[PDB]
């Protein structure tokens, strides 16, 4: 009766993130230190407080066994857990005011408990929330105004998040260019031509093939639909009719997954 | 930035609920998740499913996700994707894995009611006598919170309730018959299925997890929120906290057992169950609202980050 996993389910199958080391042989004061602890902490619900503590000590030792960083890591661990301990209603709507104050409080604890580590731990998190909390307030106001308030607010981002956002936007925009051509009803040749001059010939060839696959599917489904309708017109009892149609679907669509897809399309306006 | 979560195949986050990848047309549904994963080396895309609420049929969310998956693959040159869905998003992900098995490497569901929601059933019954559902203080509380989260809609109250129609025990039972999965266990056994599935010649890794912040007490059966301490600030800054406790209480009185406010532990089971021990309500699962969670709640961003690392180590 052996166990299927050596670690609790929350962690099983994963590896611990790396503890950042600086030049001074000490822990690099980055958020990566916090990510290490939050990792082990995802298992807190399946472990006793004692078992959890033992795990963290073992995980730290695995990476920093016999080094100044190990003692340093155990130190942050103490201050972090102190944070959670020191961390310790009307069914109404949400107000960015209270939420803003809560972040101001939590930020206070982080400074008292984590101190020097309060910044790398919650620095980014604090900005992210405070910033978004504002956009929500501006959106929910007498304002006409809002656009100008948001345009300015969006000028308080850090050079890291702005770059991170631009990269995610560019990543999605490529997908959107393809989607837009489909909505426009672009033929495979038009899809290839337009995409080739924006995303490149490789993506253009893939997008054109995608259009061709969709067109072939539509043609095959429509041909099947005519045969499906002939069966439906025979006047058989519901159960018998459905069974005969299911058979026709199974014989017509043999590529894995297509019979199921045709069944889906049959359940709507298509 | 690093390669901790650098999977072979791109990750697509699939939202559930009323619509779009945004909450109140302002904040990301998957709060701070896409940026976190991307910083760790993953190529993460966020589906934006609007229009039809249903996952089924022509132009349903399943077909919408299928189209999106193909656009992502065409743009990137990748040949498969890793689907991670929340709530109804888990059912939407199952659609794609079933109709286009060759395009999917893994399916992960978070707080997905594969067997339906007792609260969705409750609402269904209440509406039989009262179409507004407001005759119920709990339903009124639900609509008040979730209604404010609905995006790209001029009738949030109605849409918030319509989002529950796909999650009833009856609707999900039909869905499971139409889209069978080896990841599902025997109906009514409260046990998961297989960790992997073979569809055609394709192999899929199946996973899931759910939150069980709402626990039953004594006995009408009582309920308590284990995500928050005896008194937590989350009950003040995050209005969904108390609302989900109330909805979860209704579920417990319908024999649901421990839940996240909308989904029971038993209903959430799919494939290899990572954990159902997280002290989370339905929204904590996606780091909502705005990263606010109870003192006893694990970090949802760390959990997702950990899972993508798990996916990477599995070869996907
Ligand atoms: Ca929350």
């Amino acid at each position: 009766m052996p166990l299927p996993a050596a670690l609790p389910g929350a962690l099983a199958g994963s590896h611990a993130p790396r503890l950042p080391l600086a030049a001074g042989g000490r822990l690099a004061r980055t958020r990566a230190v916090r990510e290490f602890f939050d990792y082990c902490l995802t298992a807190q619900g399946e472990l006793t407080p004692a078992a959890l503590d033992a795990l963290v000590r073992r995980e730290i030792a695995a990476q920093l066994d016999g080094s100044p960083a190990q003692a340093e890591a155990l130190g942050v661990w103490r201050r972090y857990r102190a944070y959670f301990d020191a961390l310790a209603v009307l069914g109404d709507k949400l107000d960015p005011a209270a939420m803003q104050l809560a972040l101001d409080q939590r930020a206070a604890l982080a400074d008292r408990t984590l101190g020097e580590w309060a910044e790398p731990f919650f620095g980014d998190e604090q900005r992210r929330q405070r910033h978004d909390l504002e956009r929500i307030r501006i959106a929910n106001d007498t304002l006409s105004q809002k656009a100008a308030r948001l345009a300015a607010l969006d000028a308080q981002l850090t050079p890291d998040e702005r770059a991170q956002q631009a990269a995610l936007h560019a990543q999605q925009d490529a997908v959107t260019k393809i989607a837009d051509l489909q909505k426009a009803g672009a033929t495979p040749d038009q899809m290839r031509a337009q995409i080739a001059q924006t995303l490149g010939p490789e993506a253009a060839a893939r997008a054109a093939q995608m259009q061709q696959d969709d067109e072939a599917w539509q043609t095959r489904y429509q041909a099947y639909a005519a045969e499906r309708d002939r069966i439906a017109a025979q006047g058989l009892a519901p159960q018998d009719r459905d069974a005969r149609i299911a058979q026709l679907r199974q014989q017509t669509f043999t590529a894995p997954g297509e019979a199921i897809r045709a069944a889906s399309l049959d359940r709507g306006a298509g | 930035a690093d390669t901790y979560a650098a999977t072979r195949y791109p990750v697509i986050l699939v939202h559930g609920l009323a619509g779009t990848d945004k909450f109140a047309n302002v904040v990301d549904y998957w709060y701070g998740i896409q940026s976190d994963l991307q910083s760790h080396g993953a190529k993460v895309y966020v589906a934006n499913l609007s229009g039809f609420q249903s996952d089924d049929g022509p132009n349903g969310r399943g077909e919408q996700l299928l189209a999106y998956v193909k656009q992502v693959l065409a743009a990137t040159g990748a040949t498969k994707v890793n689907l991670i869905g929340h709530s109804q998003g888990g059912l939407t992900s199952r659609y794609v894995a079933a109709v286009a098995p060759q395009l999917v490497a893994s399916v992960t569901t978070i707080g997905t009611p594969h067997r339906g929601s007792e609260f969705a059933d409750f609402v269904q019954d209440v509406l039989k006598t009262d179409p507004t559902g407001l005759s119920s203080t709990v339903i009124a509380a639900f609509v008040n919170v979730f209604g404010t989260l609905v995006s790209s809609s001029h009738n949030t109250d109605q849409d918030a309730l319509a989002a529950l129609r796909t999650l009833t025990t009856a609707q999900t039972a039909t869905y499971n018959r139409n889209f069978p999965s080896a990841g599902l266990g025997a109906p009514g056994s409260c046990q998961t299925g297989a960790a992997t599935e073979t569809v055609g010649g394709s192999q899929h890794l199946l996973y899931s997890w759910g939150g069980t912040a709402i626990q039953p007490t004594s006995t009408v059966t009582g309920a308590t929120d284990t995500s928050t301490g005896t008194l937590d600030v989350a009950n003040v800054t995050d209005p969904s906290t108390l609302a989900l406790l109330a909805t979860g209480a209704v579920m417990i009185n319908r024999a649901s057992g421990q839940n996240d406010g909308l989904v029971s532990r038993c209903s959430s089971l799919f494939g290899q169950v990572i954990s159902t021990s997280y002290h989370w309500n339905h929204l904590d699962e996606i780091n909502q609202l705005l990263g606010v969670r109870g003192a006893n709640a694990e970090d949802p961003v760390a959990v997702i980050r950990t899972h993508v690392n798990r996916l990477k180590l599995q070869g996907v």
